[PDB]
């Protein structure tokens, strides 16, 4: 075990190295190794292949240093890795597409708040096992198509504080199992219709502070088993075009929130939901 | 492929003066973002091992003296030692840690002094050698510079060239003061005849020599 | 923490070389180590590594050519390498640290063990006592030493009084004659301790298993 880090067997053989100063990752950690913390330090880089000789790995994290990148093969070696935690890494920006190659048996991938510019082709390939994907507080500027088609199993997915401007079609295909879906707080302006399709467990929803001005017809009803939504605050156009959406929110008998308006200049600040048919103006 | 290419082999200078190595790499060892340079510096004193002085260019390793400096981004890069110690006298290898790893070829330091007188030191051959057929008279030169030195032998008075072997030593870590040996090889046989034996030593600091003798069939 | 090379220590060409890299200071399945060669006046040249993990990588400059094991438990890098030329005459460094990144490149070393590739028998040497003669003396620093001759192969080692002195110690490197080294080594104690204080050189010799201790007698 290297200079002043913990190191203990039970429950599971670990070695702790919490903010220890560290320029880069050391030398020196047991191939026993069963869970690596090497977080608050101030790495600046994951070289190729730094944690290959522990093959035992199931939880690393390597969050709130000073990450500029991963190289692309930096897990490899770690079929069994559980937890990745690689978040605070502010200035880090953009990951290698092929990073996540074969981590198979990983439940947890934390990418929380890392200003990731691009979501590369593919990057998420392969994941059959993950479960929470955390991808809140960074610069995304678009969805790529089946971005995620791989997650078999994702059920928790965290997109909030970004800086999205729509939803494609298939962005979310694939999603089977999907639980909480967290798109809030972005810059997003129109979702496609037939978009939410492969949710049929989608329970929470919030889609609130955006540039939304209207949601279409076919949009929402896939949602079989939506429990949660929220719609406050974007610039709602409150007219024929939001008759379908009105339509939609009599009938769910879930627990939605107050979707106010602010079009046509009229109809400032009135929550859809307790509105007539007729109020909504034509056409 | 790789390759660690070292300027400019051997460069002397005095205690007290500033210096520079140079190590051109073959491919650019700079990592697009963070920007730290994958090259280390190595210290090898004479009959001794390497010795990290610095890597990722820049940053000194545990207690190498607060006195280097290494600089330079992607394919240049200096070593330099302002105020040269004695102490410091070495072969200086660069190391590339970007693809495996690749040396370079080295450079060393040698040390400029004042001039200085050897002192000759001159020896019979043993009683336990001239039993074996054999005879070697010996002679030290000791604790002098510059390196540039000769000797010659004189027996009976007139020279001998056949089977003399000269060794040098290693400028002195503590000192910066050469020291060589001379080994005449005669034999019992071809020994016990000429009977004076003698060690002249003429130099950069001399043209009247410094000279120690013995006579063999006097005690 | 250390590493200490060891085993066979000269091989004759077209045969196997078998070194080993014993350790304290650190296991094996938690640093990797690594193999520097250097020859007997050229730069250094990395061999190869094998990691914290099973897993090995070496130059492939030696085609086939070479093979790194290491025993966990018993604490030992095993390196071996068949099929040699005289190329391959160099000194085997063992080093460390040991890779992914930070904690050290190449920042520690062995002495390292030096391998000859020659197909010579491996010849003890010769130890000859050079007091000075009748003199002793005027000098107020009586210069003594002791020549080592005829011997294969190197290194040897040379030291005085079991080792109480060791500056004042002049060791100068082997010459090769004929097919054989020869060595010579001055030490210069005070005058007020010699005769008084007795002075010995013990020249020993691992290749030929073979340690001797030569007193060294007045007039
Ligand atoms: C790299 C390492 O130490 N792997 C260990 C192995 O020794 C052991 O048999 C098994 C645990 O039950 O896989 C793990
Ligand atoms: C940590 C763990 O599960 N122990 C393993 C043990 O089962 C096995 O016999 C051996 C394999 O190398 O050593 C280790
Ligand atoms: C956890 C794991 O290793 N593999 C999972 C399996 O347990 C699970 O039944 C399914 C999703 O429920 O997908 C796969
Ligand atoms: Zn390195």
């Amino acid at each position: 075990c290297p200079g002043a880090c913990v190191c203990y067997n039970e429950p599971k053989v670990t070695t702790s190295c919490p903010q220890q100063g560290l320029q880069a990752v050391p030398t020196g950690i047991p191939a026993s190794s069963q869970r690596i913390f090497l977080h608050g330090n101030r790495i600046s880089y994951v070289p190729a292949a730094s944690f290959q000789s522990c093959r035992n790995l199931t939880i690393l994290w390597l969050h709130s240093n000073a990450l500029a990148g991963i190289d692309a093969a930096a897990f490899t070696g770690l079929t069994l890795l559980e937890q990745l935690d690689l978040s605070d890494n502010a200035q880090l920006r953009v990951v290698d597409p092929t990073t996540f190659r074969g981590l198979g048996h990983l439940h947890t991938l934390h990418l929380d708040r890392c200003g990731l510019q691009e979501l590369g082709p593919g990057l998420f390939r392969g994941l059959a096992a993950l479960q929470y994907l955390y991808l809140q507080d960074n610069n995304l500027q678009a969805l790529p198509d089946n971005t995620f088609r791989d997650l078999g199993n994702l059920t928790h997915l965290f997109l909030h504080g970004n800086r999205i401007p729509s939803v494609p079609e298939h962005a979310f295909r694939g999603l089977h199992s999907l639980d909480r879906l967290l798109l809030h707080q972005n810059h997003v302006a129109r979702v496609h219709p037939h978009a939410f399709r492969d949710l049929g467990r989608l329970m929470t929803l919030y889609l609130f502070a955006n540039n939304l001005s209207m949601l279409p017809a076919e949009v929402l009803v896939p949602l079989r088993s939506l429990q949660y939504l929220r719609l406050n605050d974007n610039p709602w156009v409150c007219d024929c075009r939001a008759r379908p959406l009105w339509a939609w929110l009599q009938k769910f008998r879930g627990s939605s929130s107050e979707v106010p308006c602010n079009l046509p200049q009229r109809l400032a600040g009135r929550d859809l939901k307790r509105l007539a048919a007729s109020d909504l103006e034509g056409c | 492929d790789i390759v660690m290419s070292q300027s400019p082999s051997s460069l002397a200078v005095s205690a007290g003066e500033k210096v520079t190595m140079s190590c051109k790499s073959s491919q650019s060892l700079l990592n697009s973002r963070n920007r730290k340079n994958y090259l280390a510096w190595y210290q090898q004193k004479p009959g001794q091992s390497p010795k990290p002085l610095i890597y990722w260019a820049s940053t000194r390793e545990s207690g190498v003296p607060d006195r280097f400096t290494g600089s330079g981004s992607g394919t240049d890069f200096t070593l330099t030692i302002s105020s040269v110690q004695a102490e410091d006298l070495a072969v200086y290898y660069c190391m590339q840690s970007y693809n495996l790893f690749t040396f370079g070829s080295g450079t060393k330091l040698e040390i400029k002094r004042a001039d200085a007188a050897p002192t000759v030191s001159i020896f019979p051959p043993s009683s336990e050698q001239l039993t074996s057929g054999g005879a070697s008279v010996v002679c030290f030169l000791n604790n002098f510079y510059p390196k540039d030195i000769n000797v010659k032998w004189k027996i009976d008075g007139s020279e001998r060239q056949n089977g003399v072997l000269n060794s040098w030593t290693d400028q002195d870590s503590k000192d910066s003061t050469y020291s060589m040996s001379s080994t005449l090889t005669l034999t019992k046989d071809e020994y016990e005849r000429h009977n004076s034996y003698t060690c002249e030593a003429t130099h950069k600091t001399s043209t009247s020599p410094i000279v120690k003798s013995f006579n063999r069939n006097e005690c | 923490v250390q590493l200490k090379e060891s085993g066979p220590g000269l091989v004759a060409p077209s045969q196997s070389l078998s070194i080993s890299c014993s350790v304290s200071g650190f296991s094996l399945s938690s640093y990797g180590v690594h193999w520097v060669r250097q020859s007997p006046g050229q730069g250094l040249e990395w061999l190869g590594v094998i990691w914290s993990g099973g897993n090995t990588h070496y130059n492939s400059a030696l085609m086939s050519r070479l093979s790194i094991s290491k025993e966990n438990s018993k604490n030992q890098v095993f390196l071996k390498m068949n099929s040699l030329q005289t190329d391959d005459t160099a000194i085997y460094y063992c080093a460390r640290v040991g890779i992914y990144y930070e904690g050290a490149w190449f920042a520690y070393w062995g002495q390292g063990t030096l391998v000859t590739v020659s197909a010579a028998k491996t010849t003890p040497p010769s130890v000859y006592p050079l007091a000075p003669g009748s003199a002793a003396q005027t000098n107020s620093m009586v210069t003594l030493g002791c020549l080592v001759k005829g011997y294969f192969p190197e290194p040897v080692t040379v030291t005085w009084n079991s080792g109480s002195l060791s500056s004042g110690v002049h060791t100068f490197p082997a010459v090769l004659q004929s097919d054989l080294y020869t060595l010579s080594s001055s030490v210069t104690v005070p005058s007020s301790t010699w005769p008084s204080e007795t002075v010995t050189c013990n020249v020993a010799h691992p290749a030929s298993s073979t340690k001797v201790d030569k007193k060294i007698v007045p007039r």
